[PDB]
Order: C-alpha cells, then structure tokens, then sequence
RNA sequence: UUGACCUCGGAUCAGGUAGGAGGACCCGCUGAACUUAAGCAUAUCAAUAAGCGGAGGAAAAGAAACCAACAGGGAUUGCCCUAGUAACGGCGAGUGAAGCGGCAACAGCUCAAAUUUGAAAGCUGGCUUCGGCCCGCGUUGUAAUUUGGAGAGGAUGCUUUGGGCGAGGCUCCUUCUGAGUUCCCUGGAACGGGACGCCACAGAGGGUGAGAGCCCCGUAUAGUUGGAAGCCAAGCCUGUGUAAAGCUCCUUCGACGAGUCGAGUAGUUUGGGAAUGCUGCUCAAAAUGGGAGGUAAAUUUCUUCUAAAGCUAAAUACCGGCCAGAGACCGAUAGCGCACAAGUAGAGUGAUCGAAAGAUGAAAAGCACUUUGAAAAGAGGGUUAAAUAGCACGUGAAAUUGUUGAAAGGGAAGCGCUUGUGACCAGACUUGCGCCCGGCGGAUCAUCCGGUGUUCUCACCGGUGCACUCCGCCGGGCUCAGGCCAG
RNA sequence: GGGACCGAGGACCGCGCUCUGCAAGGAUGCUGGCGUAAUGGUCACCAGCGACCCGUCUUGAAACACGGACCAAGGAGUCAAGGUUUUGCGCGAGUGUUUGGGUGUAAAACCCGCACGCGUAAUGAAAGUGAACGUAGGUGAGAGCUUCGGCGCAUCAUCGACCGAUCCUGAUGUAUUCGGAUGGAUUUGAGUAGGAGCGUUAAGCCUUGGACCCGAAAGAUGGUGAAC
RNA sequence: UGAGCCCGGGUCGAACGGCCUCUAGUGCAGAUCUUGGUGGUAGUAGCAAAU
RNA sequence: AAACUUUCAACAACGGAUCUCUUGGUUCUGGCAUCGAUGAAGAACGCAGCGAAAUGCGAUAAGUAAUGUGAAUUGCAGAAUUCCGUGAAUCAUCGAAUCUUUGAACGCACAUUGCGCCCGCCGGUAUUCCGGCGGGCAUGCCUGUUCGAGCGUCAUUU
C-alpha cells in the first residue's frame, strides 16, 4: 500500500481536494481513454479531453450514442456531447450531462501540444517496457 | 501530594518513538558528515569517586596531557584525529595512567589516519 | 484559530512546504564510502559492511548478531612495559577484509605530492652576496654587520645556506 | 478540548427567582441570553469527567508471559484443528506446518507477486487467498467515517529466513491481499494469535525452522516452559490398565432408575 | 589679531537605528486572594493567577572561586534513579532538594592585565576611470602575540602551509511511466449476481447514475525531462614573503578583574543562620592572597578551585507561524462559540456578552400549457425509478389537531382476576412409510474390458451386456401409522 | 355404591401377589368430531368482585411539605498519582525489556549492555555487634503413608538452644589503663531457629486532585462608568 | 418469569447483523433539571409596549 | 337520537426524533523558522455588466508583468477574444510592478477630504492672479560633514 509519507489516504482530505481543485487538477481528473485503434495506433492508455474530441459513450442511458465534444463543464465535472439534448418543460433543449470516465474518445483533435503529450506519454511507456523487458 | 495545579503542569510521553527515531536520524545524519569517521570521539576509562562504586569504571570526559604525551599523540593534533583532551583532570596514579596509555596505545595500532590533501 | 479560518474562507493558494532536512541522511560524493553506502541498510550496519568501528563509546544496549560495529624492570614503572623528548605533530607515524576496508587502506597508502617550500629571489640574492664575501665561514657570516643586518644566528645562517644547495 | 463547556460568562440567577438554580449566561440581546450553562446536564455544557489525555493507554506486559505466549501460539498453529478452529479453510494442504523449500521461496524467484500466487497455489493457499478475496466486505459503522472502511479475512502468515531467504518475498507477499509476512526473528503475537483466538495458518521454510531452533535457543533470561502434564490425553491418562486395574466397583450407572 | 586643544550646542546635511505586533514555549520585575488545617491568624495555596518590560527558532545556562574525601571525578543541558532520603516545619496541616550511578548530546574559546617602540603595522567616511586618492577616529591606545592545569624570550633542530576557478554530486520542486468498460440477468443507471480473463516492488484513498486493483486521478520500485538555491567536491591555474606556525631545551621572566569580597543590619526567598540566594543602608579589605570544604586526633596541619569581564552549536520546552501525516475520538442539542452570513445577526454608554441555522434529486430534467383567482393559494396536465421526493424538498416518532367509522357516558377517570357481546385478523398433522405382483431403465451386478487419482487400497470415469443381485420409475394389490379435542 | 381433581415418568431391572399374568418402581383400550374454520389474538363495551398518585423527606408511626401540563433528545460514582485486600498469570531467592540503545513490513512487533527499584539476617538510643550444643532440639497431638511393625507435612501448647540490646557475673591477660571470657536475669526484638518475593491482570476499599451531578454570601487581581 | 428477541403487513431508500473477546462519553420519570416542540386555560382577559 | 366528552382504527395536519451521510471539530505525531518606518497587526473607503453575501484587489483596483500548462468562462448577458498559438483560463507557479484614507503614524490639526512652510512643474488674461500636481518637512540616539559659543585653556617679538 501506501508508502511515501507525501500520499494520505484520508478520505477527508481527498475529498476536499477532489472538490476544490483548481481548473488544471480539473482537467487532469477528467482525462478519459481513448478507443482500441487509437491504443494500438499512439501506444496510449487515456489522455485528457477537449471540445474538438469526436467521442463514444459506453455507460449510462444514452450508452452506444456518438458525437462531438460540445463543451467541457468543468466547474460540474461534466461534458457536453453533440445531440445527446433532453427537452425541458418549455420545450428547450438542455444538453445532457454525461462522465468523460462514461465516455471513451474515439478521434482527437490534434495540434502541437497533443501531439508533444502523446508523445511524452507513449516515450514513457517504451522506455519502461524495455528497462522491464531487457 | 497534588496541592498544586498538576492539571496545567502535567507533561506526558506520547513522542518516544518519535523521538527514538529523531536520535537515530541525528546520528546517522552525523555519520554522513564524518563519513569514514567514527560517531563519537575516543574518551579515557577513569574511575567512579565515591566509596560505593570504587570497584567500577566507566568513560571519563578527556584524555590527560601526561596520557597523550606518553602515548606519543600531540595535544593539538589529538582533537583532530578524534581524542578528547580534558585539561581540568589530573592522573595522581600510575596505575590510571598506565591504563590510559595502553587504550590509547590501541587506538594508535587500530587507527588509519589519511594523508591530508 | 481566526486565522487557521480565514485560510479556510480565503481563495488563496495553500503554501505546502517541501520536506527540507538541514542535515542531509545519506552520504554524498566521488569517495568509496559513498560509492559504497546503502541506503536501505542503517548505520550499524553499513559500518559492519565497511568493516570499520561506528561508536567507541560502550554499547548501550543489546546487539544485532555478529554486527561488530560497535566497541626484568630495576625501576618498576608499567611505563617501560607500555613503551615498545620531541614527537611528530603535525602526523602520527604508524607502523579476507571488507573491499571498502582495503580501498581506504590503499588510499591511506597511497603516496602523496611533496609540494616541496622553496625560497624568494631576495633571500637567494642575500644568501649568495654573503657566500661571495665570507666563502664558507659561519662565525664570520654572524660576525658581518652591513651584509647581515637581521643578527641571524651562524646555524640559522648554515641551515639556509644548506637548503638554498650552496655550500 | 479543555476549554470546552466553561468558555461561556454565566452567573447563578440563584433563589431569587422561580427558575431551576442553574448558571445562566448573562445579556439580554440574543437567544442564547438566559439559556443554561456550564451543566452536563445542559445543552452546550461541559461533560462529566472530560477525557484527559494522561489516560493509562498502553499495557505492561511481562517478556516472560509475551514469550510463553508466542511458544504457545506457535504450538497452536502446529496443532492441526485449531486452524478450523480459527477459521482458516485449510484442506488441501498435505502438511499443517508446511515447510517449503527455501531454494524455491528464497532469491527473486518469489519477488513477483504472480510467482508468489503460483507458490501459494501449488502449496495449497489458494483456498485461503480466494476465501480472503471474496470476504472482502465493508465495515458496519462509523469506522468508514474514521477512516476504517473495509474489513477482510487474515491469510497465511509467511515465515522466512533474512539470512538465507532475503526480503524479496516480503514485497511479492505484501502485495496479495490477505496473506503478510513475517521474519523468524521477529515472530509477533498478534500475527501469531489474531484476535486472540489460536491456529494460525502459517506457511514455513526449512531455514525458518533451523533458526526457530536457534533463536528460542538464544533468548537470554527464558527456557522452554516444562508443562504440568506429560501425557496430555486424559482419555489415556483415565482408561489406562494400571487405573483401571486399581479402581473400585462401580457404585451405579450412568442414568439411574428412579425408585418410588 | 591669528591658530590650536577641550567642552557644550544648532543644520529639512549624509548614512542608519527605536517604537508597534505576536507572546504556545523563554528571560526578568512585581505580586494576591479563595482553600486546607472540619473554627483561624504562622504556614499552605504560591515564589502561582492578574499587571509591567524584553528575544529567538528555540530561549536560558555553560566551560568551576565545582563535585567531593575518592583507587577520584571534571563546561552546561534533559530523562531514570537517588526520593518522599537528607533537611525544615502552629514538628499539625505539611514542605522538600542535592552528590553519586545508567543514559542522550558533547566543542571549546575571546579579553584587561606587557613596550610594535628598529617605525599605528589598525579602522570610519566620500571620490572614483573601481586601481587607489584623500578626510577623519585614534597614543587618555587601534593591529599582531598572550589568558594561570598557561605563556613570553632566546637557543635549538625537526615538521606544516596560502589563494582563484571548478566538471560533477547531494537536497527540493516538477514530465512521463500496469492491467476488462468481454458476454448474460437485475435495474433509471452496474460499481450488484454469474461466466470467462489480465496486472500487481501498484489490492492506500477518492471520483464516476449502487460494493470498481484492471473507466479516471492517483497508488509501488526503479528510472527519466527541465529548473532554484545552498553545501560538498574530482580536478586545473597562481603562489615568495629571509612570511607565518607547532614543538624541545633553559646560568632569563611570568602581569591574573574593588564600594568588589567581608562585618553589622532591614526586607524578600529557600529544604537550608556555616545567613539558602538576592536586594537596600553603615563601615569597608588582602597579596606566602582569596573561596569552598575535611578533621577530636592535638592544631586549625589536610583537600579542591580561582569570584567581582565576555562568547559559544547539541541533546531540552513549544495551546503560537508555514505545512504534512494519522486516531479503538464526536457525528449537527454531539464535536471548538462557529460544518452554513460566525466572533456574524443581535444587546449594552462602556469594558464586554453573543446565538439560531446541514441533507430535493443521478442529472433541474426546479412543473411547459389550460383553467380558477390578489395568494407564500388550487383543479387539470407534464418531468423523474419515485413528486404523499416540488427549493415548506434524504427517512419522517411522540406530544397536539382534524375528518370518517365503531362503541360508551345518571356527581371522576384510569388498573387487576374472570367471562360475554361486537369488530378486525390469523389459520390446526409440514399430513407417509412399508410390503406383494407385472413391465421398463440404471447400476459395489459381471470372478467383464479400458483409463485416471490415490490415504496403495480405496475411489471416480469411458465401454459392453441383464444370467444372478440391488436400486429406482410406471401400472396394479394389501397393510399400517399418525395432530388435537370429547364420550 | 355415587361424585369431584389429575395421568406426572417413558426399553428391562425392584418389591411382591390372588403367579398360563396381575390393580406389583405413575393411562391405557374403544368410538366419534375437527378446515367457508377447531382454536386463538388485539381493540371497544357491558357485567361480578378487588383496588388511595407517584418519587423525595421527616417521624415510632402517620399527617405535613417539596417536584410533576405533555412529548422527543441530553442528563449525573469518571480519570489519574499514591497506599491496601483478595482472584488469576509468569518467574522465583530472585524479580522488573520498553530511561535508553539495537532493530523493523516503522507510534506496532522483536532484542538487551550497564545501572536502578523491592526482596533474599537481625538488633541496639548509640559505639557497633551479629543468629546450630542436640536429625535446627525434645515431648504430645496432628493430614497422610505404612512391610501393620511403625514412619510422620503444615500448625499449635509446653519444656528447650542461639543472636542483637539492657542489668549483672568479671578469664588469660593489658601499653597499666584496656579488654570481655565464663555463668547468669520474673528481660526486651517489628529476632534466628532450613527464605516468599517482584512484575502483571481483574474486582473492592482509602487520600488528593473539579472528584457522583446541581446549587452561597464572600475575597483578590485588572479594567468600564458616573455621583449622593 | 423478566429486562428483551424473532417473524408477518405498510413505508423506505444504502448500508447492517449473530457469536468469542477488547473498550467506554453505555440503559432515565422525576433533579421548581437543559434545549426544542406542543396543549388546557381560550378564541377567554382585553384593543394596552411590541406586533 | 343529535351536540359535547372518552377509547381505538384508517387517512390527513403539526413537529423534527430515529437510521444514514459529512469540504467540520478534537487529540497525537513529523519537517522547517518567516511580521514591522523599504510602513506591521488592525480599521475605513472604493474597484464587477447584472453584486445581494463571501472572496480578491487598490484609481494599473475580482486586478497587471513573467514563467509553466495547453483550449476555456459559466447563473445570465459577451467578444469579429483565442486554437499548429508568445496562447484561452474565476488556471497553477510566482523572482517584476501598482499599492486610496487611517492605524507604532511621522508638517499642524483630525469630529474638516481643513490649515501650514521649502524646492520644481502644469493649465487658465499671466514676472505678479487663481487652481492643481510632483518632491519634501516627527522624535531620541550612533557615526561622519558643516556651522557656532565659551577669559575653560595653550601659545605666537626671530
């Protein structure tokens, strides 16, 4: 278990954290894995979304529904996926409220900075898969 | 006997292994400083005073000058090579003295000493 | 405890401090006992490794098995027995073991640079006009006045003559 | 806290008035004006007898009774129906001690935590590893509040040789659920006698046995208790032939007939 | 007339410094009372509480005018023990140490007393081209040497050096580093049950629509990117000056703290009239000196240290500051007064006193629209798994109240034993074995064959059959046994 | 002869008798009824009989008096240190690791080098002295064992023995002012006379701490304000 | 016997229990007890400060 | 018989008890040493589009610089603000700045946004007038600089 004296396990204080963590720590906990091919294609297990992410659901009610990332609520832990909307009472059309740990990403939109922390993290993996393997 | 306020002069003991582990934290961080070097210095074998422990001895505070002297170990080098000197103690026996010399004699024969720069 | 919750209420970044030890806990460097050193291990039993004395003091308590680490006369005087007016002072001259224990004794072994004192132009200048004019006299050397202003002693003289190399 | 209950200014009303003489907080401005005080029996008040922290906590217990305790738990966990008895599911092990080899357990040959499994498994911990696995179950109370959440069963306690056997199996045993770890020269009460109760399901090596013999050899100041009794079957001790041989007729039988 | 030296002042001159705060721990001053003594006054409480002044991360103390009577110990500090001993006491209440010993830590020094006198060699300021130029301090004494278990000076012959860079290393922040969202059921949702797997030096914790090692953050070990500041440091360049330093020896020297010790006396304090320590007043020292001890040993013999100047890390305390980790703790009348607007709302002229108050739902999806009507209000209708979950919202007791229904009530009710009437509710032994026929199928049946595991003599399978044996299933046939209550 | 209440136990054993079994150490045999209801339960009411409202406090007793509008939650012999009795446990003339040090999977567990605490010899005010004449004594009981001849635990009573101290008795001898030998005493001890203690747990009691909970007037310390 | 325990029916939505021990802030009708809520008096007294 | 009163059942009110939960409290332990005249603790006034409360900030005012991360804010309004970018954010870090009136509080007064004196500037008829702005002006003490006083005191005809 736990070893380092930094680490706690004191559900209180992972708790406020988990609660009161700024918008980075946000982002951070909302990372969400992405698909098979993705895997195979980037040697990467899950990486943090953003709004230009076609993604796929896998749990809850609308499981199997498929879009693009409309917005990224992070004040709710929350993300905001294209035509999955309820109607209100007036009729309006709210977009539901769905986990990005009850999706998995499907495309990414990729710019300089995606592609520096796929990289980073796929760097990692080879270089502990070899120190393991030789 | 609790005429006083024991309530606000009580003290308790709930940080002994804290503190156990904060000694051997401070020894250990000693012996990272003087590495190849012993913890502590070398100290002389000297006698209990009193009546009641006479047959005993124990650990003295520093060696005498005619101790290093007669050891061969000058007085200003000793504290550099790790020997305590105590100026206040007087050997008044050659016994005492025989004694000393020979544990600094050993300290001499088990001793490295490095060559400066 | 007004302030502990003022940190509370404020939205002010927490300040968490590093864990900062004044006195580092494990020895550091390009020398064999650092080389050596493990880490997990505590003192003791480092030094039983090394093969050196830890604590000269008694031992204050019970040990770890097999550590080692911590410790005809006409004139009767037990001195002559000890004994096998001037010391060195500045060194003391001394007369199937842990590889640490042989690299230190090697190292101690090891010979060292003279770094051999030499002497200043003007002394050297001194020295030679004085051996011009007195040859190789030393009561004549501490006799002269004018050439040897500093009353220096014959031997003294002699001794700096000897190691300038002119007799 | 110490200054709980009386960090309040309350003054007695006294007989004055036809009100319960009980110290009373003073003002007239507020709800809490006239409310009782200092009272364990009223609200906001200090308790009776507060909890002090110079309470007697831990216990002095002689070295000789700890050490004639763990004998007698180690013979417990030699005594082969005390591990039913504690609950440990031990029936496909071929051997209640269960010695195993210290060439096999010793090295990194056990440092992976799935080495260790298959080791457990060919011994015959497997039926208690899964046992601890699916006990697995959460805590009735407020110890999950505290910080306490779950509650498993105990598994087999390994028992190994630093000299010989290393600390590579202390990790690949530390990682699987259940089963801990413990040295031969550090033998523990309270992994030998869970909660009190004796037999436990411990997994042995050959070292851990000869250093057993050379540690309860070498503990100064303490000998193996000589008990009591010798043969500690009284079935043999009552029918035995010199006993029986010895006894005098019976005077009735085990169920008597009643007369009138 | 002039110029000094000394003293005293001014300048909105130049450079700095002191306030206040905090005060948990620390160093001093000052300083009670309640209580106990079953009354109370000495005493105790207490050298405490309040008040005043002053620092730090520790402070303070600290290198003997010590302990001791030793076969000696050897700065200070903290623990255990000494010990409830000694000692003191309205000898009542009670008070109450210390040496020694085992430990933790351990580090020693700077001055005044000297003539550098063959050379004030020392230091402040402003002016700088930053290299060296002045001014001033100062001889009524700044450098070097020296501090009494020492030292100086000569002779003497051995042995030591000093600076500047500095790769790299350690400390700490950070980047990255394992495995199912496989199939079926239940459900609003699977994190639940079943089946099949994987990881693990990682089965701590938390989130995700319900108990998630493998959905996610993290978690373990070894690494790896970049950066900050301290310390260390392999090595590489400069040294230079008849410069410093340690010793040995001796027909040469060896200065050591004053209204301070001490005596008398008042107060305070302590276990301590050799006044326990200190303060105030009067007098007032010594140099084979002074202090404190030992001792009847025969006279103050003997022992051990140098007071009136100063510095100093570590072991030690810590309700305070910056954090961090935990608990056999409390769980919204509890836990801090404050889980939430909490020193808030509020009261008092003022010092001060000081509360009450948490939970919809997974997600507001927080009730569209129609229709009453003056409202914190209804009837439809809709959202949700559920709205008698509707911002009066997790569940929703009792006290108290209303409607409906039943019964009863001639100046008390209520309770006990025993029926009766009415109302409502429940539902008795769980109700079977055995024998005999005819058929059918399986098997410790077969001295049947084959295989596997084993306690090696016991089991379990695969394959033939029904001659015998045993089981069942079917269709007949007969018998018996039963729970309660009455006569 | 008529009537009432009950059937306790559950193979045999025993005592017996009127002996092919009987009324003899305890009920069986036969028949019938029982499921749209045998038998029950709660509520309400009526009916016979009984029947002061609780707690506290005082008194020989009552009688007074104190508290009670109701319901929910809270609510009172607790914790330390020091003594003491008893039970269990470990060791045992020794006992106690946990001041500390070593170690560790790290407030855990394991380990122990030197001390220290109490005890294992006492008495006297003190100098100091210092526990065997007898199987550590006898006699008589005494649990128990026994070759039945006798052995005898613990303990008690008596007669003994010794030690410290007190009052004597006053040896060789002695430095000529020192000594205690021997034999005594209706003596004294918290003495010897073949050790029981240390630690720990559980319960009980005592003292002081807030001390089971609640409840004076007062006194002191430091501040705020006005006034006859 | 009793303090209490088990089940049936309704509601309800996330944790809980039996036994062996260990521990304690462990069992209420009173205390003119504390807090909160609610009654008769009473739709009465009286329109009085507050509201 | 109704009304009223009493008991019970169903249902509905009141109320917040019980079970559950906890970004809280309490206790213990470990690492480190850090307020202020270069303006502290504290008080006040302002700064947002909608700001009540709370927080942040100080006329550069829910704040600026720089670094790091890498595509948001979010209750509503909003950008032609920014997406292979020196680049969003109610982000994190944080070495650089701004820092209103008071307060040890410092030109005098303090209950006035009042009254002063020295140096410089600005605009409006402007060498004169007015208003505003910038730099300043506390005390005790230390060192240095300068000035002054004193028959205190020394001399000075070679």
């Amino acid at each position: 278990m736990k070893v380092r004296p930094t680490v706690s396990s004191s559900r209180r204080k992972a708790r406020k954290a988990h609660f009161s963590a700024p918008s980075s720590v946000r982002r951070v906990i909302m990372s969400a894995p992405l698909s098979k091919e993705l895997r195979e294609k980037y040697n990467v297990r899950s990486i943090p979304i953003r709004k230009g992410d076609e993604v796929q659901i896998v749990r809850g009610a609308h499981k199997d529904k498929e879009g693009k990332v409309t917005s990224v609520y992070r004040l709710k832990y929350v993300i905001h996926v294209e035509r999955v909307t309820r109607e209100k009472a007036t009729g309006q059309t709210v977009p539901i409220g769905i986990h990005p740990s009850n999706v998995v990403i499907t495309k990414l939109h990729l710019d300089k900075d995606r592609e520096n922390i796929l990289a980073r993290i796929k760097a990692g993996r080879e270089q502990v898969a070899k120190a393991k393997g030789k | 006997h609790f005429r006083k306020h024991w309530q606000r002069r009580v003290r308790c003991h709930f940080d002994q292994p804290g503190k156990k582990v904060t000694r051997r934290l401070a020894r250990r961080a000693k012996a990272a400083a003087l590495a190849p070097r012993p913890v502590d210095k070398l100290r002389p074998i000297v006698r209990c005073p009193t009546v009641k422990y006479n047959r005993r001895t124990r650990l003295g505070r520093g060696f005498t000058l005619e101790e290093l002297k007669a050891a061969g170990i000058p007085r200003l080098l000793a504290p550099t090579i790790g020997i305590a000197v105590d100026h206040r103690r007087k050997n008044l026996s050659e016994e005492s003295l025989a004694a000393n010399v020979q544990r600094l004699k050993d300290y001499k024969a088990r001793l490295i000493l490095f060559p400066r720069k | 405890r007004e302030l502990q919750k003022r940190k509370r209420r404020s939205s002010r970044p927490t300040i968490r401090m590093p864990n900062r030890r004044k006195k580092a806990l494990n020895p550091a460097g390009n020398n064999i006992i650092a080389k050596s050193w493990n880490k997990k291990e505590t003192l003791s039993q480092n030094y039983t490794r090394f093969g050196l004395v830890a604590k000269l003091g008694k031992a204050t308590g019970g040990t770890a098995p097999g550590n080692k680490a911590l410790l005809s006369e006409s004139d009767a005087v037990p001195q002559q027995q000890q004994q096998e007016n001037h010391i060195r002072q500045h060194d003391l001259e001394l007369e199937s073991k842990p590889e640490v224990l042989r690299a230190l004794e090697r190292e101690a072994t090891r010979p060292v640079e003279k770094t051999v004192r030499h002497q200043s132009e003007r002394e050297r200048e001194w020295l030679q006009r004085l051996v011009d004019k007195h040859g190789d006299d030393v009561a004549a050397m501490a006799r002269d006045r004018k050439l040897n202003p500093y009353q220096q002693t014959a031997s003294d003289i002699k001794r700096r003559l000897k190691k300038a190399g002119l007799l | 806290s110490e200054k709980a209950g009386h960090q309040t200014s309350a003054e007695s009303w006294g007989t004055g008035r036809a009100v319960a003489r009980i110290p009373r907080v003073s003002g007239g401005g507020t709800h809490r004006a006239g409310q009782g005080a200092f009272g364990n029996m009223c609200r906001s008040g200090r308790m009776f007898a507060p909890t002090k922290i110079w309470r007697k906590w831990h216990v002095k217990i002689n070295q000789g009774q700890k050490r004639f305790a763990t004998a007698s738990a180690l013979a417990a966990s030699a005594v082969a129906p005390l591990l039913m008895a504690r609950g440990h599911q031990v029936s496909t092990v071929p051997e209640v001690p269960l010695v195993v080899d210290s060439a096999a357990v010793a090295g990194d040959a056990v440092a992976k935590t799935a080495a260790a499994y298959k080791l457990l498994k060919a011994i015959g911990a497997g039926p208690d590893v899964e046992k601890v696995k699916k006990s697995k179950k959460l805590r009735a109370g407020k110890g999950k509040m505290r910080g306490r959440r779950h509650r498993q069963r105990r598994g087999p306690l390994i028992v190994y040789s630093p000299e010989h056997d290393g600390k590579e199996l202390v990790k690949g045993f530390r990682n699987i659920p259940g089963v801990e770890t413990c040295p031969v020269d550090a033998l523990n009460l309270l992994q030998l006698a869970p909660g009190g109760h004796l037999g436990r399901f411990i997994v042995w090596t050959s070292a851990a046995i000869k250093q057993l013999d050379a540690v309860y050899e070498s503990k100064k100041g303490f000998f193996l208790p000589a008990n009591i009794v010798s043969q500690a079957d009284l079935s043999r001790l009552i029918n035995s032939t010199e006993i029986q041989s010895v006894l005098r007729a019976p005077k009735g039988e085990a169920r008597t007939k009643r007369a009138c």
